[PDB]
């Protein structure tokens, strides 16, 4: 249930992004798309030197992406924040993999990025409600 | 430093 719903929601992002185009999905999408573009664009410069050290630029970069969340966690620190961070820095490197024809890399990227937050935080999204938690905790 | 970041970012949330 959940790895299903959280990739449709995190491949749905990355995909709206990269071509520029139930009731608690759609407000998840709602969601990512203001904070998600947000953290874009206050971060836009950190963002471009990130993906420039990582050298993401075909489907065996796409690992990187998993790697950084994995270190990214090693602190013992979840909140929906840093998820939301992580898949709005996802949604930066779909855009880019799109402008260099590496379309074949978004959904890979999307699986990968859900990959690691269903199963190394599947408990703590649950005890959370899931995606109806990421949007109670950025809603209004 | 990549992680950092990340991390500083979303825990200002």
């Amino acid at each position: 249930e959940l790895y299903r719903q959280s990739l449709e929601i995190i491949s749905r992002y990355l995909r709206e992004q990269a071509t520029g185009a139930g009731a608690t999905s759609r407000k998840a999408l709602e969601t990512l798309r203001r904070v998600g573009d947000g953290v874009q664009r206050n971060h836009e410069t950190a963002f471009q030197g990130m993906l420039r050290k990582l050298d993401i630029k075909n489907e065996d970069d796409v690992k990187s992406l998993s790697r950084v969340m994995i270190h990214v966690f090693s602190d013992g620190v979840t909140n929906w924040g840093r998820i939301v961070t992580l898949i709005s820095f996802g949604a930066f490197v779909a855009k880019h993999l799109k402008t260099i024809n590496q379309e074949s890399c978004i959904e890979p990227l999307a699986e990968s990025i859900t990959d690691v937050l269903v199963r190394t935080k599947r408990d703590w999204l649950v005890k959370q409600r899931g995606w109806d938690g990421f949007v109670e905790f950025f809603h209004v | 430093a990549i992680a950092e970041q990340l991390r500083r970012i979303g825990d200002r949330f």
